[PDB]
């Protein structure tokens, strides 16, 4: 769309944060991207692990519950990556752990699926709900890779480590 | 459709 939005998109993509700094108002720190799955700034600069533009955007009215064109909220894309300390600075900041998207994919989904033991202890330490089933009838233990046997335990309600 | 990938990378 407009020329500030897509540089701002980029910036936070690159974790071009002196960019961010001068492109972001009111009006563009939540803006969506046309031309792809309609993410926000903080779903990029989350899915790429660029923790100073995260807290720069959380801080600066970014919306931490913003769904993209397939429902994921920016706590998604950083579990899906392993981003420990961008997915503990979004809980910080009121993400809903139990949040699912079209698919009915929670966080715990994603970070079970992907092997992501310290984000899914993350999470379940916040409330997360190991029960939940997405569209496929799957709950994140459904989505274990086999020799993920830290992860099974720990959906089955094992002590953590 | 197919579900896709979130925005991001490792």
């Amino acid at each position: 769309n407009s020329e500030a939005d897509r540089q701002l998109l980029e910036a936070a993509k690159a974790g071009d944060v002196e960019t961010v700094k001068k492109l972001c108002t009111v009006q563009s720190v939540n803006c969506r991207d046309i031309e792809g799955r309609q993410s926000t700034p903080l779903h990029f600069a989350a899915g790429y692990n660029r923790v100073s533009v995260v807290e720069y955007l959380l801080q600066h009215g970014a919306d931490v519950h913003a769904k993209d064109k397939g429902g994921l909220v920016p706590l998604h894309n950083a579990c899906s990556y392993g981003h420990y300390e961008v997915a503990e600075l979004l809980v910080k900041h009121g993400a809903v752990v139990n949040v699912a998207d079209l698919w009915k994919f929670t966080p715990l989904h994603e970070a079970a699926a992907k092997g992501k033991y310290e984000i899914c202890k993350l999470l379940l330490q916040h409330g997360a709900d190991p029960t939940k089933k997405n569209r496929d009838g799957n709950t994140p233990l459904d989505l274990v890779k086999d020799g993920d046997t830290d992860i099974q335990d720990l959906l089955r309600g094992d002590a953590a480590l | 459709t197919q579900r896709g990938e979130p925005e991001g990378g490792s």
